[PDB]
């Protein structure tokens, strides 16, 4: 069994694409994200996504863009997809100015808090560290 | 294939 | 009849719980370079946890880190698929 | 040349990350009952993410706490497929 | 290549560790109905051909000690492995009878340089815990 | 359908 795909729109696609931090957080800028970002653009429009492209976005600016979003009417949308592209911890991802809990974001968009999105499937993509830990590999 | 994020 | 509040949900995360997600300055974050080229190459053949796979094995072999700093060379990435769907997703 | 020390795991978790699990005193817990049916049904058909899939629908649509104390009563649970897995997985 | 080989002479070994009694001074209730589960998944892994091995109320140590020396195991004609954790748990965090064990330190021994003889293969974890307090309500359809 | 984990 599978997602009904054929409500009149696929949905929107939002990424968010933060390349450049406030000294105040000591990150550095993520050169080569414009190339995801562009790269994602035309990805999901050749899925059939209305994509709104963000860029360099505060932790409030984030939190009131996916506010927003969630508010919207999407009962003509078959899906959501949201793309965070940053610099991240374990559940956090980056702001501009400083972190931002993964919970609080998706949360917007959770079974009762967004009626138009209930039983329609709802995906985070995220480009972010977790940690610092590093995978030295295997030989196969 | 150079830095983190 | 209710469903979960948390059902519905996919979150595809570049790495492992933990650890680094690494970028090539030039091309782009290794795993947002192969989900695109996955979707491109299959999102009108294959459902979405498959391409995502896809997207796992591709990363997981065709990467490797390059750094002049020995702490930060040759090393690798495994992207993590945390499914709370119900139902499999097709593109097409 | 190398595979990362993390691939090829799969994390099959009975519910959300933060929530609690939910079993029944007779029957065993939601998830193990859904998964041993699924697998039963399944298992000589469909690829393991997708047996998974049918695991998070069961659990998430024909299951909700009966309890005597309103705090535990009418509650549900999803269940989280963590997938670092590389290629696809067939039992038979 | 897409599909895991699964023609090793073997399908693998699949531990199931259910933990139903528990120390009192850890303040955690009996597992009632995980008996039920743990026979349910025996005859279900007997039926996809796996070597199943039923481990009963383990404490914290035999767990970590029964991993290390599965791990330590020649899994070379085993196509996958199988583990199968019911217990209480935190995030995380899985219990033995005594006390708490992380999860990481349970899965790291099957590393694939930690553990040769499953490089490459798939090593399937199956955990039937709480991982936090927080309840589900649930939303009408 | 009673007790957590």
């Amino acid at each position: 069994n599978s997602y009904k795909m054929d409500y009149p729109e696929m949905g929107l696609c939002i990424i968010i694409n933060n390349k450049n931090f406030h000294k105040s957080t000591g990150m550095t800028s993520r050169s080569g994200t414009d190339v995801d970002a562009a790269n994602l653009r035309e990805t999901f429009r050749n899925l059939k996504y209305e994509v709104r492209n963000k860029n360099d976005l505060t932790r409030e600016e984030i939190v009131e863009l996916m506010r927003d979003v969630s508010k919207e009417d999407h009962s003509k949308r078959s899906s959501f997809v949201c793309v965070l592209l940053s610099h991240g911890e374990e559940g956090i991802i980056f702001g501009t100015n400083g972190p931002v809990d993964l919970k609080k974001i998706t949360n917007f968009f959770r079974g009762d808090r967004c009626r138009s999105l209930t039983g329609k499937p709802k995906l985070f993509i995220i480009q972010a560290c977790r940690g610092t830990e590093l995978d030295c590999g295997i030989e196969t | 294939v150079d830095p983190v994020d | 009849h209710k469903i979960p509040v948390e059902a519905d949900f996919l979150y595809a995360y570049s790495t492992a719980p933990g650890y680094y997600s690494w970028r090539n300055s030039k091309d782009g974050s290794w795993f947002i370079q192969s989900l695109c080229a996955m979707l491109k190459q299959y999102a009108d053949k294959l459902e979405f946890m498959h391409i995502l796979t896809r997207v796992n094995r591709k990363v997981a072999t065709e990467f490797e880190s390059f750094s002049f700093d020995a702490t930060f060379h040759a090393k690798k990435q495994i992207p993590c698929i945390v499914s709370m769907l119900t139902k499999e997703l097709y593109f097409y």
